[PDB]
């Protein structure tokens, strides 16, 4: 009787009679004398007691009383809408879910009564009162569903419209407060509980044919109360991570924000963090870790920004999660392995031109070139609310404060060297993804790094060399001292040395200051369809290139060394223990600069 | 990457890192800094500590390879064992191209064997084999080992205990160069044979009620994997069956069948394919599975050494477990009250109302 | 229905798969 | 709540360090040397597995 | 439950005949190999005639005209539309009695009009396109009134077969989409040409109108979570069935444009469906190989079957004049299937 009431008003909005001209049935075609002859079907009318209508493959049935709405006025505004919702919809209570086709015409109702006054101003009353409507009468229906998605995925396709604030509140009353203390609610809410913990003791890599369609429905029907099991499954068992973020390839987005919403809820319930024995981390953060960078990796509909937002703003107190979470990011996503064990010919192909360099990463098992993709999705996650210059400032400024805690020396020398590490892998993934101008534009300029907080000067280069070095060779029209100049350069004291030193020192590289020719001539020997691209286009061009600036900086290095104890006390000071004590490259270039710039 | 310690090829590392190997046990820091010098070793050392990788790095770091040249030779007791050594060595040359590995064992066309190693696209530097075919390769001259610098036999004492292996043996090293590296390697060289955390509870109740039991057992507590231990084929197979009926995936490994089978699901279950495998004593020592936290014993044992063994396959390398018995008859309380006097272990009643899950993970 | 319902929600049952379908 | 309740900005992460220098009266040895390495490094023999001498 | 009746004696000893085609002889030959493929198979309007075209390239058409195709002549033809290119879709043209419009996943469109008396499929015409565009999929408006060719990307025209299929109108699938690389999979034509039904693979749904020749999109909506594989429309016109590779398979009404029944025992995904002339029982063909056949009206399964890893890709349709369905057999071997004595349902 409701859904008679509401019918009308529903056809007026979502428009749908425009297309109701499209509900007719083939004509009966037959060739008769050799030609074709079309047919209207007959049928036939019979009345029973049934009250609902049908179509028994020859025949339709009708209800006979056929006067039985004569009584009720369907709505003409969603006022009436709402004024009689108070009366039938209160009745009806929870079983709403009973009738899946009232939901779905609610729910359209309200995107088009939304969607109708997106110009006004007064947009923002009609969401708070759907926000109410939806709050008191149709998400606690949606609760009762059974392996139904598609209504589930109607009422989220209201719900987008929410802040997320709401939708939060939301889902955490239902969890927290409607469960129980509701009886029909709470029998869902067990059946759903028990046969998801059901389904999950039967998981396995010869069975996932069909337990993930059966998993994904389940899932997506009812999430908030079938997720936590799972999500405590895979908070501290091996292999149940990786079956789940197999499966996550089939749930619609009503599952995806309810997933976002108890990863927060487990990375903020209240528990030790630190394992039980001493200072090493407890057993579950590395799981959780391992399953959420899993989920920025295959599942690329996932809008993970709160997470992120969770990071940026717990790094502020130095909580061990956020570093966790951000170093599993890193190295599973991006693919930024670590520079700990390099054999001296991986080190020296490590840079150098672009091909060399590409087998030297495939050859020390990294993987950065081929998610490039994926990469730059992450990144862009971190672009918005502009976290890049906050999340570099506070891993440096937190590993001082780590080097300043008590403890035993055997972990903190550890625990630093992590977090160096962490650093460096973190802004070679930013250097990796984020050129051009996008790179000056977030990534606060050079002389507020070094003047406003005061960053030790290897890491300063360390971020800008490259960008110098890209805008000194082509526009030969500015040059070093001028796009580098304010700096106040603060332990310095670049008082008894020549600036020239300084900053020929540190503005150089490896690349530019050694070349080998044999390397090329190895890989392009052993490199001999169409030939692989004929030899990757002629490699040779960047040995070519390489000799090129090899001559420039040999020729500059010239006329420097013919310009240049006290100068030879302070060098070793400031300039070359620094830079040796940073990655390999630096040392190997601290070496090669010794020689081949002084008499 | 404690390899790195030991100076070997780069490409060599990358295939050792990628096989899981990161700290050395004591053999093999004790022992391939030596070999990789050229030195005769004779190796003896517990079973299932990595024997094999001692002279799988040795041989895959003083090989230089040359076409259609054999220069390492290794002869083991069985087919399977020639198998898997051949594994370890494919798997050890993954970042090594150049090199190439082959078996050697009965029940294949000798021609076959032949063909291939006239193949230089496998003419292999590396040939694993039983003694019996190789010699039937080299009588025949179907296979040139005038160059061979590095001879391994493993299981060397039941090589040179049976009559026809030592033969066979001797035959292939007769036909090597004498100035060749010797390795010799084996659990046991007796003195007769060049310069060389778990938990463990009971159920005390009657036949009848296992089977009902179990299925709840099954369903409440919180398990990655479960070995039903039982004391026949018969009732392990048929047991089998009814859970595979009861919607629980379910392997039966035990004696009374073919050993082809027995391989496989034994591999099959190691991969974790299906959660449930139910066992005799079979493997009542010697296997070694990670993933087993949840263990059931439908019948117990006659001693307590043999209960013990079976307790081992769950908690494995000091890791945390849960253990499960039946008692019902009069010997299984006596090897019940019998397991404590002798291992210093108070084993509960276990209570009805369960046990809480983070006490065995 | 009340008592019957809410029992069987909250502590629930076992349906029986393969129990005493079988013995030795 | 509480943890987005946290206040996150540039003006937060300032948090200015201490000056190298460093006043005069195994771990504590680490540390002031790990913060000395860059002002006075060559003043660095007189450490000799001991108190540092000033 | 006279309809579970009637399928199990469709199932039976006899009732069944081999339909005698080329491969049913090689098998019988080379029995008593690699299966190429069936790439489709589809019927006349009027139930007189069939046709279906292999991976080798030869297209075989029927002209039914017996039961057990005793009488059945068999216009067999070599690998048509090319040497190198192979037929991968054709329609039958609802318009006249003979002509067939057949697509070669290439730029061109072959209309040939099959004779009977001889065994010549003689090409009236050819219709050509930008020389990129790769069009695989032909459809007939059910009267005869407009034509569609859809590509895998990026393409998609409507021809006014009135008027010597001039050119009447295209669209560019990136305007229909609005997603990241989304490839039509299936298309589908409402009941009396008013309406296409699109469905991408990224999930959506689509409705076009083309009412006078000018494509529009009229709306979209988030119907699955994966891509769509079959939509079917039921013969009274009331619902349109739409099956999807996640495993679901739901009916949509029709006035109305919202979910009203949903198949729940499906455990697997979606190859192909068909429902009968009648819009009484619905077959569906699942990926684990097996067949199923459902009530439209209430829901519940009332028969099953098993492939059992014979022609692991099957086929199913319907009659459209008859309750008798055409099935893949063993080795890509068509099977008919019938009762002998009973037309339609009806009769029973």
């Amino acid at each position: 009787v409701f859904e008679y009431l509401l019918n009308p008003l529903y056809t007026s909005m979502t428009s749908s009679g425009e297309s109701k001209d499209m509900a007719t049935a083939l004509m009966i075609t037959r060739i008769d004398n050799g030609i074709l002859a079309h047919k209207p079907r007959l049928i036939h009318k019979y009345k029973t007691h049934e009250p609902f209508e049908s179509l028994e493959l020859n025949s339709s049935y009708v209800f006979y009383y056929s006067e039985w709405n004569s009584n009720l006025t369907p709505f003409a505004s969603v006022n009436d809408l709402f004024e009689n919702s108070h009366i039938y919809l209160s009745i009806i209570g929870p079983y709403l879910g009973r009738i899946p086709t009232l939901l779905s015409k609610i729910s359209r109702i309200g995107v088009a009564d939304i969607q109708k006054n997106h110009g006004s101003e007064s947009l923002h009353v009609t969401i708070d009162k759907w926000i109410d409507y939806v709050r008191k009468f149709i998400f606690p229906a949606t609760s009762l569903l059974q392996n139904n998605p598609i209504a589930t995925s109607e009422v989220y396709e209201l719900m987008k419209f929410f802040p997320f604030e709401k939708r939060y509140f939301i889902y955490n009353e239902m969890m927290t407060k409607l469960s129980q203390d509701i009886l029909p609610l709470k029998v869902s809410f067990n059946k759903a509980e028990r046969e998801a913990k059901s389904i999950l003791k039967a998981l396995s890599i010869d069975t996932i044919a069909k337990e993930s369609r059966r998993f994904a429905k389940l899932i997506s029907t009812n999430p908030l109360a079938s997720l936590v099991p799972a999500v405590k499954q895979i908070e501290n068992y091996d292999k149940v991570s990786e079956l789940v973020v197999y499966t996550t390839k089939y749930f619609n987005d009503f599952a995806y924000d309810v997933l976002q919403f108890v990863l927060l809820l487990r990375l903020t319930y209240n528990r030790p963090a630190v394992q039980f024995d001493g200072v090493n981390q407890a057993m579950w953060v590395q799981r959780l870790s391992i399953f959420i960078a899993g989920l920025a990796k295959n599942c690329p509909n996932m809008d993970i920004s709160n997470i992120i937002t969770y990071i940026l703003k717990t790094l502020h107190n130095g909580n061990i999660i956020a570093v966790s979470i951000l170093k599993e990011l890193i190295i599973t996503v991006g693919g930024i392995r670590d520079l700990n064990e390099v054999n001296m010919k991986q080190l020296l192909m490590l840079n150098s031109g672009s091909p060399l360099k590409q087998y030297a990463r495939h050859l020390i098992y990294d993987f950065r070139d081929d998610n490039s993709v994926i990469s730059s999705r992450l990144t862009s996650f971190f672009t918005d609310q502009s976290a890049i210059s906050e999340i570099i400032l506070l891993l440096y400024t937190l590993n001082l404060k780590a080097n300043t805690q008590n403890s035993h020396y055997k972990i903190l020398s550890t625990r630093c060297d992590e977090m160096n590490t962490l650093l460096w892998s973190f802004i070679e993934l930013i250097k990796h993804c984020l050129k051009g101008k996008a790179f000056e534009e977030n990534v606060l300029p050079f002389v507020e790094l070094n003047n406003r907080f005061h960053l030790s000067t290897p890491w300063t280069f360390h971020i800008w060399r490259d960008y110098l070095d890209n805008q000194l060779n082509s526009n030969e029209n500015f040059s070093i001292d001028e796009l580098i100049e304010g700096a106040e350069f603060s332990d310095v004291d670049l008082t008894k040395i020549s600036k020239d030193l300084f900053t020929t020192f540190w503005r150089l590289s490896l690349y530019d200051i050694h070349f080998d020719k044999s390397l090329y001539d190895e890989r392009k020997n052993a490199l001999s369809k169409h030939l692989i691209q004929n030899q990757i286009k002629d490699i040779l061009v960047t040995g070519i290139s390489h000799q090129r600036a090899f001559k420039k900086t040999s020729e500059f290095i010239s006329e420097k060394s013919n310009v240049w104890e006290d100068q030879i006390k302070i060098f070793l000071q400031n300039c070359v223990v620094p830079r040796v004590l940073f990655s390999p490259s630096d040392a190997l270039f601290s070496s090669f600069f010794i020689f081949m710039a002084f008499r | 990457t404690g390899f790195k310690d030991f100076l070997l090829k780069p490409e060599l590392s990358r295939a050792i890192i990628d096989c899981g190997f990161e700290h050395p046990s004591e053999v093999q820091q004790h022992t391939i800094p030596q070999s990789i010098h050229g030195t005769d070793v004779l190796c003896q050392a517990k079973s299932g500590l990595g024997k094999t990788a001692v002279f799988v790095l040795s041989t895959l770091q003083q090989l230089d390879p040359v076409p259609g040249e054999v220069a390492v030779v290794v002869i083991c007791n069985a087919r399977e064992l020639a198998y898997q050594i051949r594994n370890e060595y494919l798997r050890f040359s993954k970042y090594m191209p150049d090199v190439k590995t082959a078996v050697f064992y009965g029940g294949t066309p000798i021609s076959k064997d032949a063909e291939l190693l006239k193949n230089k696209d496998t003419a292999p530097h590396i040939v694993v084999a039983t003694p019996g075919r190789l010699k039937a390769l080299v009588r025949e001259k179907y296979i040139d080992l005038s160059h061979v610098k590095n001879f391994v036999i493993d299981e060397c004492d039941k090589v040179l205990e049976e009559l026809d292996m030592r033969r066979d043996v001797q035959e292939i090293f007769r036909a090597t160069p004498r100035d060749k590296q010797v390795m010799m390697f084996s659990a046991t060289l007796s003195q007769e044979i060049q310069n060389p955390g778990l938990q463990q509870y009971y159920i005390k109740l009657e036949e009848r009620e296992k089977n009902r039991k179990l299925a709840q057992l099954l369903d409440d507590l919180e398990f990655n994997q479960v070995i039903i231990f039982v004391k026949s084929t018969t009732r392990a197979n048929e047991l089998t069956k009814l859970l595979n009926a009861s919607n629980f995936p379910a392997i039966t490994v035990h004696g009374h069948m073919k050993q082809e089978e027995r391989i496989a699901r034994y591999k099959a279950f190691k991969d974790f394919e299906k959660r449930i495998c139910v066992s005799t004593d079979v493997f009542g020592r010697g296997i070694d599975i990670e993933r087993i936290n949840l263990a059931i014993n439908y019948d117990l044992t006659n001693e307590a050494d043999q209960y013990l063994h079976r307790v081992g396959r769950a908690g494995r390398f000091g890791t945390k477990g849960l253990a499960i018995s039946f008692v019902s008859s009069k010997e299984d309380e006596e090897v019940l009250a019998k397991i404590q006097e002798r291992f210093d272990v108070k084993i509960a009643e276990f209570p009805e109302e369960g046990i809480d899950p983070s006490t065995y993970l | 229905l009340e008592t019957e319902l809410e029992e069987e929600s909250t502590k629930g049952v076992e349906n029986p798969l393969a129990m005493a379908a079988a013995l030795s | 709540n509480n943890v987005w309740k946290i206040p996150t900005g540039l003006d937060k992460i300032e948090q200015e360090v201490k000056k190298p220098e460093g006043v005069y009266e195994i771990i504590r040895q680490w540390q002031t040397l790990r913060f000395l390495r860059s002002r006075y490094l060559f003043d660095f023999d007189k450490v000799n597995e001991k108190t540092g001498v000033d | 439950s006279v309809t579970s009746k009637y399928l199990q004696s469709t199932f039976s000893k006899g009732n069944t005949s081999h339909i005698e085609d080329k491969r049913f002889i090689h098998v019988s030959s080379r029995s008593h190999i690699t299966p190429n493929e069936i790439l489709s198979l589809k019927f006349h309007v009027s139930g007189s005639s069939m046709a279906y075209s292999r991976m080798d390239g030869s297209l075989t058409v029927w002209f039914i005209k017996d039961a057990s195709f005793d009488k059945s002549v068999e216009v067999y033809i070599p690998d048509c539309c090319g040497s190198d290119k192979l037929a991968t879709d054709l329609s039958w043209n609802p318009t006249s009695l003979n002509q067939i419009a057949v697509v070669s996943n290439s730029s061109e469109i072959s209309l040939l009009l099959i004779n009977e008396k001889s065994l010549t499929a003689s090409k009236l015409r050819t219709l050509s396109l930008g020389s990129k565009t790769k069009v695989n999929t032909c459809l007939y408006d059910p009267l005869g009134n407009w034509l569609l060719a859809a590509t895998k990307s990026e393409k998609i025209y409507l021809f006014d077969v009135k008027k010597d299929h001039s050119s009447v109108c295209s669209l560019n699938i990136s305007d229909i989409s609005q997603e990241d690389n989304d490839v039509v999979y299936s298309l589908a034509w409402s009941n009396g040409g008013s309406h296409i039904f699109i469905g991408f693979k990224s999930g959506y749904l689509a409705i076009l109108k083309a009412k006078h020749g000018i494509l529009e999109v009229c709306t979209k909506i988030k119907a699955h979570t994966g891509p769509i594989t079959e939509i079917k429309m039921d013969p009274w016109g009331r619902n349109f069935i739409t099956g999807s590779i996640d495993g679901n398979c739901y009916v949509w009404n029709m006035k109305s444009l919202c979910c009203e029944l949903i198949i729940n025992d499906l455990n697997s995904a979606v190859t192909t469906l068909d429902v009968c002339h009648l819009g009484k029982i619905l077959g569906i063909c699942t990926e684990d190989e097996m067949v199923y056949f459902y009530d439209l009206n209430s829901g519940n399964l009332l028969h099953s079957k098993s492939l059992a890893n014979y022609k692991t890709d099957p086929v199913l349709k319907f009659y459209p004049d008859k309750s008798w369905y055409i099935m893949s057999g063993k080795n890509d071997t068509l099977s008919n299937h019938f009762v002998k004595n009973e037309k339609n349902l009806i009769t029973y």
